[PDB]
């Protein structure tokens, strides 16, 4: 029913830089109901921040969500080590929900 | 601590039906928490199944397991189950259930906790 | 005592139908002679559970004003129609007050209510923001938020529709099949007579 198509396919900063995500959808367009994950090799996703305002508990305050219309976006302050891992976009409001295709962060 | 274990790896052979769980721990599903069931394969995109209300007992699927799954719920012991049938060799995944914080008032938006995977293989 | 006047407590004992959970009907009863000998007579009674008075010495007592109240529930829940208790029929659809007068009549309809093809018209409360008050009634179907963030519309995540419908049918075993129940309310000499029978001899 809907799409999110995700960009850019492959993002490599040095460790320190802020880097960003984006994903859009092409069907009716809804806000709140956004989440973004990431997986960890072999091991099963997180919740990072839902809803473009209130992040999961125990995520520290480098991560940062926005977006309105078609076009959402991820921002990140700065790549410590362990940030290297894929990301996912979800929503809910529509009809059966869609997750993303996944973009991978490099060094 | 807040936390879903699932059941154990499994193999099975094309045609049979294959039936999954996954459990809370010091966690209770009560009556307003959702849950949703995931499918993945080894390093691909992420394919979505179904949700269930405890509470209403209201389900959804997705047009393409319209046919041959099945989510149940039991607030009893605080269990929730799929229910696979006409398994196929192209099937070897791993399946998830996923759940937010969430008590009797009123609780999140966001699918918090995920359990830890079970591999499910075909041949 | 002649007597003619009759209370219409049949009319509340034989409908071809009661009310749901969550609409229970009231019924005023004024200006007639009342006569339980008929009513407690009868045979199936489960659990006709008296409080402020004794379930005999009605005939000899005149009332001020008689109020009946009817409608269907499980079996399992039929605890919960005292006063003082506390569950999800207990506080979102109906409850009693703590200084009770009047008192209760459960008994067994398995043979009437339930349907083999399946009866998908009796409704409950599932959800609500808080404890209501006694003998308070609602019927708003505003859909039910439990997410911080607002709803409006059509159902979805954290946006429930707050009632569900009975399953009654014969093969469900003993505490699964329908209870009809009947409370009446009264007060008790603080008001000039309307509703009393005659004292036998």
């Amino acid at each position: 029913e809907i799409v999110l198509t995700q960009s850019p396919g492959t993002l490599s900063l040095s460790p320190g830089d802020r880097a960003t995500l984006s994903c859009r959808a092409s069907q009716s367009v809804r806000i709140s109901y956004l989440a973004w994950y990431q997986q960890k090799p072999g091991q099963a996703p997180r919740l990072l921040i839902s809803g473009s305002s209130s992040r999961a508990t125990g995520i520290p305050d480098r991560f940062s969500a926005s977006g309105s219309g078609t076009d959402f976006t991820l921002t990140i302050s700065r790549l410590e080590p362990e940030d290297f891992a894929v990301y996912y976009c979800q929503q809910y409001a529509n009809s059966p929900w869609t997750f993303g295709q996944g973009t991978k962060v490099e060094v | 601590q807040m936390q879903l274990v699932q059941s154990g790896p499994e193999v099975k052979k094309p045609g049979t039906s294959v039936k999954v769980s996954c459990k809370a721990s010091g966690f209770t599903f009560t009556d307003v928490s959702s849950l949703q069931w995931v499918r993945q394969a080894r390093g691909q995109r992420l394919e979505w199944i179904g949700w269930t209300v405890v509470g209403t007992g209201n389900t959804n699927y997705a047009p393409r397991f319209q046919e041959r799954v099945t989510i149940t719920t039991d607030k009893s012991t605080s269990t929730a189950y799929m229910e696979l049938s006409s398994l196929r060799s192209e099937d070897t995944a791993v399946y998830y259930c996923a759940a937010p914080f969430c008590s009797e008032t009123s609780c999140s938006d966001g699918f918090d906790l995920w359990g830890q995977g079970t591999k499910v293989t075909v041949s | 005592p002649n007597i003619t006047n009759l209370c219409p407590f049949d009319e509340v004992f034989n409908a071809t139908r009661f009310a749901s959970v969550y609409a229970w009907n009231r019924k005023r009863i004024s200006n007639c002679v009342a006569d339980y000998s008929v009513l407690y007579n009868l045979a199936p009674f489960f659990t006709f559970k008296c409080y402020g008075v004794s379930p005999t010495k009605l005939n000899d007592l005149c009332f001020t004003n008689v109020y009946a109240d009817s409608f269907v529930i499980r079996g399992d829940e039929v605890r919960q129609i005292a006063p003082g208790q506390t569950g999800k029929i207990a506080d979102y659809n109906y409850k009693l007050p703590d200084d009770f007068t009047g008192c209760v009549i459960a008994w067994n309809s398995n043979n009437l209510d339930s349907k083999v093809g399946g009866n998908y018209n009796y409704l409950y409360r599932l959800f609500r923001k808080s404890n209501l008050k006694p003998f308070e009634r609602d019927i708003s179907t505003e859909i039910y938020q439990a997410g911080n963030k607002p709803c409006n519309g059509v159902a979805g995540f954290n946006c429930y529709f707050p009632l569900r419908s009975y399953s009654f049918r014969p093969t469900y075993g003993v505490g699964h099949q329908p209870y009809r129940v009947v409370v009446l309310s009264f007060e008790l000499l603080h008001a000039p007579a309307t509703v009393c029978g005659p004292k036998k001899s």
